[PDB]
RNA sequence: UAAGGUGAUAUGAACCGUUAUAACCGGCGAUUUCCGAAUGGGGAAACCCAGUGUGUUUCGACACACUAUCAUUAACUGAAUCCAUAGGUUAAUGAGGCGAACCGGGGGAACUGAAACAUCUAAGUACCCCGAGGAAAAGAAAUCAACCGAGAUUCCCCCAGUAGCGGCGAGCGAACGGGGAGCAGCCCAGAGCCUGAAUCAGUGUGUGUGUUAGUGGAAGCGUCUGGAAAGGCGCGCGAUACAGGGUGACAGCCCCGUACACAAAAAUGCACAUGCUGUGAGCUCGAUGAGUAGGGCGGGACACGUGGUAUCCUGUCUGAAUAUGGGGGGACCAUCCUCCAAGGCUAAAUACUCCUGACUGACCGAUAGUGAACCAGUACCGUGAGGGAAAGGCGAAAAGAAC
RNA sequence: CGAAGGUGUGCUGUGAGGCAUGCUGGAGGUAUCAGAAGUGCGAAUGCUGACAUAAGUAACGAUAAAGCGGGUGAAAAGCCCGCUCGCCGGAAGACCAAGGGUUCCUGUCCAACGUUAAUCGGGGCAGGGUGAGUCGACCCCUAAGGCGAGGCCGAAAGGCG
């Protein structure tokens, strides 16, 4: 019944990248996603000389709360939210606007 | 003995200077084994797995330490160690 | 315990109220006596530790049903 | 597996028992030597076990 | 000076320890009045 | 049910999986070391020592099972002492322990009050002990009434702070009667007739219904402010869903949900159905609880402190009548009325919450609220019973400060 | 376009008070008229926490005693090394039982702990360390004493054996 799943295109709703669409890469737990371009912290790290770890400032991407996300529509060019239907006996999602599935 | 009960009692070789030691110069090996295990089944299970001669096993247990982890005092937990004796005509191997 | 094999008596409680009444815990105990009765279908003396009542009912009733009562609540004579 | 192994008479289990804990013994002899790159392969073998077992007991069992 | 508590464990033990407890009625209570608190050890055991 | 997973402090390593043998949730199973009623013997709990019988195996020892007491029944055995009993051994069936409050029984205070204190009070409370069930207890008139009548018990509101009791002090305190909740009556103390005929209990099956995982589940964009919009301003749409929670501020329309509509392979709760086995209906004729009722003496329970004190219970000593009879009707007697003791079972309305789920609050918000928002009955104090803390908040995100 | 709270300042009421507003704060507050109160603190030798005071004062645990050279090191009166001095020696030595439970030994560290510094430690962190037919416990046997099948006794629990 999860609606955002792994290799999805989404675009972003919230945050400092509003508008702005990506790949899911991973979902975590707590209901954060990770994607594509996205949320670029800059971090510090203390070069690790065992896994030949140099230092310096490592742009990574920072999880995003899924709430804040959406299924891009690649047909209509918007955001969507999503729905599920039983297609075949299978358990399918499908696009609220134009209904049409995934 | 049955076989089945010989295969769970030897955990691990015990490294140390003490044991390098009496390997080479007594011609002696150092195991943990498990708790319960007696100086007959040790005899059994070197002979049987290791397939060489056993002269006689010497036991001893160690009390684990005390250990602080974040303010929290843990106990390390009990083990069994055996110095074991090896007829002389063998020569160690390491698997 | 004393306790009358017969009648179940027991031993009770109450008070000395005095002449100025005042009360006092005490207890009424049962009379009892160790007693060798003669059982003639059994053709034996059954020893019965009973009150004077005790002794009384079964000289109205008969030792066999008395006996027969013994049996029945399940408790060893 | 489970399906595999159901459908071994209880000889062949046994056997396969005392080559299972064989196997243990040396991967845990292995890990104590410092000599285990996969560890992941102590878990499969002592679950194995465990399903071994499971079955010889409902073939006595029933 | 000498003080009051001179150990030992023997003495300890018979006092009281868990066995001791469970010979009697009391003790029983005991046990029962520690395992109602949740105590984590009830009686005096290594 | 599923595209993610291998519990947490807690990263990582090594892996498993992605259309259903990854994981997760529930149903039934398997395993379930040792201590503990502890149960083979003992024991300073988590240990020490065995016996018997199978089963191997090169015959070094190993595996596996049984071995507590006590009650009851059976079987066999079996002294003093002939029969006999006691006793002894084996076997089958059950019990033992734990647990919150409520419940019935066995014992049972003192402080206090009385402006001192003894009767009285506190109170049949605290507490101890035994026994039981999801409720228990009580219960089908030897009951009350008043010359008219009611019709078992339990519970609530009155009657009534009255009648009374009481060093007539302090206090304690009814009933009759009335309104209601709930409502149900039975069997033994024995024969005959018709016999498995009411009931009730055991068990299958069916459907229906609840529980234990779950599935779906409405409709939103622009623009300013800002780190970030869910906020302001503009135009919409959903509503049997504007319960509530989360998302970078305060969202019906972002997410979880919510109203509504659904689902069980298997296990279980209740219903009727139906089969079954065990349990006996109905009718007729009988019968009708004795060391008991009452009494004497001593206590106790009845609001009722021996008083003029009925009525119930009994430690003690006694002792009747049997429907041509007996009990009660507040000393007692006569009349009149009513009832049948000394045998036993019984649902409901009533009390309670260790525990499960849902909802709520003119309840608290870290010195409050549980002793305990935090790894708390922890640290720590005491030989022991026992006592018993302190301690919440970076931010949106660790981006936790490379150099 | 900045709530509650904190801090100022200004104004206003007979008073408890109110209003406005600069800084701080960074998300809640609440008119009006009613309603309910864990409703107002300086005292209770009040209860908890925090910070004072005496005061950089008393004290630093036996009046057996120290001195120098070198080493290590950021820093040496105290640590290691050497040399003299001094104290115990029926103990201030050596071995056990009890009791403790890792304090043992090595490396490493110096915040807290050590009544000063500490490079040192019985402190922190990591590792190692306890090898039994003949030493003990277990085990065999009993003492006082305990438990105690049946049994005797006792309102119940239980007491005695």
């Amino acid at each position: 019944a999860a609606k955002i799943r792994r290799d999805d295109e989404v675009i972003v709703l919230t945050g400092k990248d509003k508008g702005k669409r990506g790949k899911v890469k991973n979902v975590l737990s707590s209901g954060k996603v990770i994607v594509e371009g996205i949320n670029l912290v800059k971090k510090h790290q203390k070069p690790v000389p065992a896994l030949n770890q140099p230092g310096g400032i490592v742009e990574k991407e920072a999880a995003i709360q899924v709430s804040n996300v959406a299924i891009f529509n690649a047909a209509t060019g918007k955001a969507d939210r999503v729905g599920f239907r039983f297609e075949d006996g299978k358990k399918v999602r499908f696009f609220k606007s134009n209904s049409e599935t995934i | 003995i049955r076989e089945e009960r010989l295969l769970k009692v030897l955990r691990a070789p015990h490294v140390s200077e003490k044991a390098s030691t009496a390997m080479e110069k007594s011609n002696t090996i150092v195991l943990k084994v498990a708790k319960d295990a007696t100086k007959a089944e040790i005899k059994a299970a070197v002979q049987k797995l290791f397939e060489v001669e056993v002269e006689v096993v010497n036991t001893l247990v160690v009390k684990g330490k005390v250990k602080r982890h974040g303010q929290r005092i843990g106990r390390r937990s009990d083990w069994k160690k055996a110095y074991v004796t090896l007829k002389e005509g063998q020569n160690l191997d390491f698997v | 315990s004393r306790v009358c094999q017969v009648t179940g008596k027991r031993p009770v409680t109450g008070n000395n109220r005095s002449h100025a009444l005042n009360a006092t815990k005490r207890r009424f105990l049962p009379n009892l006596h160790s007693h060798r009765f003669w059982v003639e279908s059994e053709k034996r003396f059954v020893t019965l530790r009973v009150s004077a009542k005790g002794m009384r009912v079964i000289d109205k009733k008969g030792i066999d049903t008395v006996l027969a009562e013994l049996r029945a609540r399940g408790e060893k004579y | 597996k489970a399906k595999e192994l159901r459908e071994k008479s209880v000889e062949e289990l046994n056997t396969e028992l005392l080559n299972l804990l064989r196997e243990q013994f040396n991967l845990r002899m292995q890990a104590a030597s410092g000599q285990l790159q996969q560890s992941h392969l102590l878990k499969q073998v002592r679950r194995d076990v465990a399903r071994v077992k499971t079955l010889l007991n409902e073939k006595a069992g029933a | 000076m000498k003080r009051t508590f001179q150990p030992s464990v023997l003495k300890r033990n018979r006092s009281h320890g868990f066995r001791a407890r469970m010979a009697t009625k009391n003790g029983r209570q005991v046990l029962a009045r520690r395992r109602a608190k949740g105590r984590a050890r009830l009686t005096v055991s290594k």
